[PDB]
């Protein structure tokens, strides 16, 4: 810590000690069902863009590593999560959306985007977490005469709020005259067909889009995947895993009055203070494992190589990862003597340490304020000096320091 | 707003006002000396137990070593402040078991051995009035490990890597130093601060103190019971004011409150995202892949490092202020307690006589005993007196007249005396002083020579 | 003895050494050498890495300047104190207790030191002490006599008057005492004779 | 003679002028004007700037 080979007399804060964990705990709900990605990722016909189907997925084990064999897509484009980490963590609710768009509008399926699909047909929230899966479907959604099954809504009266669906088909008016259900002057039908052909370019091919949205709430985890559960171990420094969140600490029984809808207890510094077991209906505490500071008390290396160690703020029967217990921690390597000298190395609340010859060893003592005196006071007694001494002392005061100038362009950049 | 009452002093070129009585007043001065010592583990605060965060934190260089050095320097400086204020005496003087200091009652400021802590009545009142946060200088991880009732603020502060260190001198040692200074001040006077303690009776020490402020020492010996009663009533008023109102100790309460509030802000800054997707490091580590979690973790590292740097800079500025106040308290202990100070409005308002230190949490309390003139009266004055073609000037004093006869009296108390050649001196004649008057000057040799 | 001036030297050396050592850090970039970043990457990516290095080095330089400002405040407070000590101890005689050394101040001498000043304070310390019996006043012919500038002491049989800081006993005389009132009000007045020359 | 009080005035004026002039810097973004950033780009890129 001092980056040197000789140290001077004093007390130095070197490092910090910590109790290492010894066990790993994984706590997951007992779910055996398998999530039906098979019934979603292939179909004869997907739904249209204006009338997209929403499928609720709950209470199953979700394997996301199988999705690659099911459709020929390149990118498993996720936003709030990562595709490779979808099995470790786990969710509350999963929703699946299905529609077929043109390849020009694949980039419109993203949070904070506008256009034609994103403004009228399918709008994503700004704080969206989840994955968007899209792949080419020229083989199944193209005809030489033209595929008119898929339709998109051209324009609306106002912009669409996120995750909303519009089915009703009323004739739009952009003027003063009423249309009266007849597409005459200034009257347009809102729905227009894609009309897919195999002779089209690479940007106008049909594209099947499946959007998986993950609900990351504080509710009990209804749907999540295959993690092997571990038996519950209490009163030990463990590495727990409660429904996908990791941590390190001890788990104890609690007397907190959790309401039946409450699952977690939060701290002021926004960390999980209490947790509920997903298998049994019992709440637990999370207290971090034992730690503190370590200070090394030494004389100079030209005197001795002996040291004493001070574990600050630790009851000394709890020490491991001469023993004397002070109010600043406990001291290992220095013996307490029933004497009082001047303070040499300051430790704590009235305790000092020194290197004394009574074999040389490091001792700890209570510091002495000075000699005891009692002036002989009386109501008719005075003391008057008869001589004098002339004493010359020395006072040292700093006045000025080194003047420096820094060239910031040469420091930061250097030509 | 009102600046005060309007006053108009009746000024004239031959009118003077001289006090005929006095009061003994005891005031109270409160000064902060030291503040709470803290140490911060930057690795546990920024990261905790995350090894990826630690390996990303090592790329920032020595932004932790110099924060540690600054906090260590502040912690050493606080103990130096307490040592330079209180440890100004070489020996622990003891007061005698007899408690007759000339009728002055010092029982409220002297220690009582019946208490487990040898502190006076006023020191106990001062320690009870300044409420404390009960910081973690006493060992506290045994209390934090046992989850009883709710979670305290200090347990969260300790869990997040913020540690409070205990001061080197305990409150018993501060009270012992204060008791030694008090015992030396009553028993010896100012002699114990300039060498060895020379004993003197307290009445004669007070006569020396009155000679310091310009009053003849016969004023004390003829008014010893009145001065003792005034001192006792002033000490009782100090006791009643400290028992009733606790708003005087706002400086020490602010010293406690600022250091609680800064640590609370430092803990509350861990809930912030700083532009990342989560404030929890484990959620970022278990939610995204290596590169993107590295990006979010670096954003969190930058935010937490900035908040820690802001805390250290504010602590350095507060340490500069506290060191200035401790230097002032050391000067006041050297000059008010160990001696008698002629500087105006230093050592209390009035004419300073004595002072007494009293220990308080995070500071010191001075009880300044001063002399205040009370009841004045109008007179007629002259600069000199013409007598036999000579101009007489007073040696120490002032010429006053009660309408018909001319006297000479000292300035700070009305004690009129016959004008004599012993208390006057001659310089020149009567043709140069403006405002001279005609009067006779007594000669003590003539009636002794004629008899 | 000169540890204060030694610490003034040491802090200003250590701050510059830390500022030099801070140039070897990466601050999240792929390298700390700037030419390696410029040669190994194109314009946009090297702009990103250089921006990280610029932010880190600018923050370290700001930390150095703020620390220098606070140390300058401390040094200016100490220099103001040394100027007051030069004006009051060297250029005069000071009645302030524990200013200008411990004892009763007589003289002071300045000496120049690196980054500071050294004061040699010449003081007066009483040495050898003696117990005496004392009194506030002395009754004589129904009058109370107080000392002019001194204190009444007794060697056991005779009564003298002496100065307070040096044992120089003298005969009690109406020249060195003054009269105020009778002997019925002072607590502790003793009976003795007062010499009339 | 009153250069100390003049310096007390001048330091405050210079500090506030520097604080106003610091609003014209880009700090690595594409523009120092906030509405120009908000109109030129979409949500994510403007959030970075
Ligand atoms: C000087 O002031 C004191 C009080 O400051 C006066 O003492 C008071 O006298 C009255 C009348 O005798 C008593 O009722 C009070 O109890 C006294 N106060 C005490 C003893 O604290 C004193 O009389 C004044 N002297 C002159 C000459 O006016
Ligand atoms: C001014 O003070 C003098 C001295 O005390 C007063 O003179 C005395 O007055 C009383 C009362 O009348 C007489 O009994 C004394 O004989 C006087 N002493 C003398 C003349 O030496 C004088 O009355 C005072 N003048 C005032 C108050 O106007
Ligand atoms: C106290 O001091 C007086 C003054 O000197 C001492 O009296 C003298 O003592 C010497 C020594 O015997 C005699 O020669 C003188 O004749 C004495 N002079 C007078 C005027 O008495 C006295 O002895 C001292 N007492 C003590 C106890 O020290
Ligand atoms: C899961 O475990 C809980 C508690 O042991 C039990 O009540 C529940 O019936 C279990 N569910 C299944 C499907 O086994
Ligand atoms: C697509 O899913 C359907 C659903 O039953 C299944 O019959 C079909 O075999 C799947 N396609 C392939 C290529 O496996
Ligand atoms: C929902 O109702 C509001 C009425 O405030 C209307 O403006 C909006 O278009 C409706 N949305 C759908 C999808 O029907
Ligand atoms: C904690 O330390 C105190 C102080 O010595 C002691 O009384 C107590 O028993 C300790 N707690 C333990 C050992 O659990
Ligand atoms: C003076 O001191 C003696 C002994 O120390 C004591 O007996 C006496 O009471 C004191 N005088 C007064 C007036 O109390
Ligand atoms: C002194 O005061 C009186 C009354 O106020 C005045 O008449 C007189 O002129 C003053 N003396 C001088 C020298 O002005
Ligand atoms: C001194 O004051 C205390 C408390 O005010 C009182 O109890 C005590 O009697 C006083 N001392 C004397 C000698 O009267
Ligand atoms: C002195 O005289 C002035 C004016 O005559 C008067 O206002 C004042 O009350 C008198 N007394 C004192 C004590 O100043
Ligand atoms: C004072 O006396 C002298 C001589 O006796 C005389 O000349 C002078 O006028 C007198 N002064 C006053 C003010 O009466
Ligand atoms: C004075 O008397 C006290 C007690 O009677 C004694 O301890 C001391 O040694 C004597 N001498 C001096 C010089 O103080
Ligand atoms: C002093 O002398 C007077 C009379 O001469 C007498 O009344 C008094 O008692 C004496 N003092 C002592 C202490 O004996």
């Amino acid at each position: 810590t001092l980056k040197s080979f000789t140290v001077e007399k004093g007390i130095y804060q070197t490092s910090n000690f910590r109790v290492q964990p010894t066990e790993s705990i994984v706590r997951f709900p007992n779910i055996t069902n398998l999530c039906p990605f098979h019934e979603v990722f292939n179909a004869t016909t997907f739904a249209s863009v204006y009338a997209w189907n929403r499928k609720r997925i709950s209470n199953c084990v979700a394997d996301y590593s199988v999705i690659y064999n099911f459709a020929p897509f390149f990118a498993f484009k996720c936003y709030g999560v990562s595709p490779t980490k979808l099995n470790d963590l786990c969710f509350t609710n999963v929703y699946a959306d299905s529609f077929v768009i043109r390849g020009n509008e694949v980039s419109q399926i993203a949070p904070g985007q506008t256009g034609n699909i994103a403004d009228y047909n399918y709008k994503l929230p700004d704080d969206f977490t989840g994955c968007v899966i899209a792949w080419n479907s020229n083989k199944l959604d193209s005809k030489p005469s033209g595929n008119y099954n898929y339709l998109y809504r051209l324009l609306r009266k106002s912009k669409l709020k996120p995750f909303e669906r519009d089915i009703s088909t009323e004739i739009y008016q952009a003027g003063n005259k009423p249309c009266n259900g007849v597409a005459g002057p200034n009257c347009y039908s809102p729905l227009q067909s894609y009309g897919f052909r195999p002779t089209y370019g690479v940007g106008h091919q049909p594209y099947r889009v499946v959007v998986l949205s993950f609900e990351l709430l504080h509710a009990p985890a209804t749907v999540c995947g295959p993690k092997k559960s571990t038996n519950l171990v209490k009163n030990k420094c463990v590495n727990f895993n409660f429904n996908g969140l990791t941590g390190t600490g001890v788990l104890t029984e609690s007397n907190k009055k959790f309401l039946p809808f409450q699952q977690f207890g939060r701290d002021i510094a926004d960390t999980t203070d209490a947790v509920r077991d997903p298998q049994t209906l019992e709440i637990l505490d999370i207290t971090p494992c034992s730690f503190g500071g370590v200070s090394v008390i030494t004389p100079g290396t030209n005197t001795s190589n002996q040291v004493a160690v001070l574990y600050q703020g630790v009851n000394c029967t709890e020490v491991p990862v001469n023993v004397f217990q002070t109010r600043a921690g406990c001291l290992i390597g220095a013996e307490y003597v029933n004497n009082s000298y001047e303070c040499d190395i300051p430790i704590g609340a009235g305790i000092c340490a020194s290197y004394q010859t009574q074999s040389q060893s490091i001792i700890a003592y209570t510091m002495s304020l000075g000699a005891e005196n009692s002036v002989a006071y009386s109501n008719n007694s005075i003391a008057i000096p008869t001589n004098f001494t002339i004493s010359v002392t020395t006072e040292i005061l700093p006045v000025s320091m080194t003047k420096t100038s820094v060239d910031c362009t040469m420091y930061i950049c250097g030509d | 707003m009102s600046l005060g009452a309007e006053n108009s002093v009746a000024y004239s070129n031959n009118s003077i006002a001289i006090p005929t009585n006095f009061t003994i007043s005891v005031t109270t001065e409160i000064l902060p000396v030291s503040m709470t010592k803290t140490s911060v583990d930057c690795t546990m605060y920024i990261c905790g137990d995350s090894t990826e965060c630690s390996n990303l934190l090592l790329q920032y260089g020595s932004f932790c070593t110099q924060l540690k050095r600054a906090l260590t320097g502040i912690a050493v400086e606080q103990d130096k402040n307490t040592q330079e204020v209180f440890a100004q005496v070489k020996q622990i003087y003891k007061t005698p078991p007899i408690k007759y200091f000339g009728g002055f009652n010092f029982s409220q400021i002297l220690p009582d051995p019946s208490k487990p802590s040898k502190r006076s009545f006023i020191e106990d009142l001062l320690f009870n009035k300044v409420t404390l946060a009960d910081a973690g200088f006493i060992k506290q991880y045994g209390d934090c490990l046992g989850d009883i009732a709710a979670r305290d603020l200090i347990c969260a502060q300790k869990f997040n890597g913020l540690t409070v260190l205990p001061p080197l001198l305990t409150d018993e040692m501060i009270a012992q130093y204060t008791s030694a200074l008090l015992a030396g001040t009553i028993t010896s006077g100012w002699t114990f601060g300039a060498g060895a303690a020379l004993q003197i009776p307290f009445a004669m020490q007070m006569a020396y103190r009155f000679n310091g402020i310009g009053v003849t020492q016969n004023v004390l010996y003829e008014n010893q019971k009145l001065i003792a009663n005034q001192f006792n009533s002033a000490i009782g008023k100090i006791q009643d004011s400290l028992s009733s109102t606790a708003s005087a100790l706002g400086k020490l309460q602010d010293v406690v409150n600022h250091n609680a509030q800064a640590l609370n802000t430092l803990v509350k800054q861990l809930s912030s995202k700083f532009g990342a997707i989560s404030s929890v490091l484990n959620d970022i580590l278990s939610r995204l892949d290596k590169v993107e979690a590295e990006v979010q973790i670096d954003r969190l590292i930058t935010g937490r490092l900035q908040s820690l740097q802001t805390y250290v800079t504010q602590q350095l500025i507060r340490a500069a202020e506290i060191r200035a106040s401790a230097n002032l308290a050391a000067t006041k202990m050297s000059e008010c307690v160990l001696g008698q100070s002629k500087r105006v409005d230093f050592c209390g308002k009035g004419y300073h006589l004595m002072s007494f230190p009293q220990s308080a949490p995070h500071g010191v309390v001075f009880l300044h005993v001063t002399y205040v003139p009370a009841q004045e009266k109008n007179f007629t004055t002259a600069p000199a007196i013409c007598h036999d073609g000579k101009a007489h000037f007073p040696r120490e004093g002032v010429f006053v007249s009660n309408g018909t006869h001319w006297f000479v009296t000292q300035r700070n108390f009305y004690e009129p005396q016959i004008i004599t050649t012993d208390n006057t001196f001659v310089s020149g004649n009567c043709d140069v002083v403006i405002g001279i008057v005609n009067n006779t000057v007594y000669d003590p040799l003539q009636p002794e020579l004629d008899s």
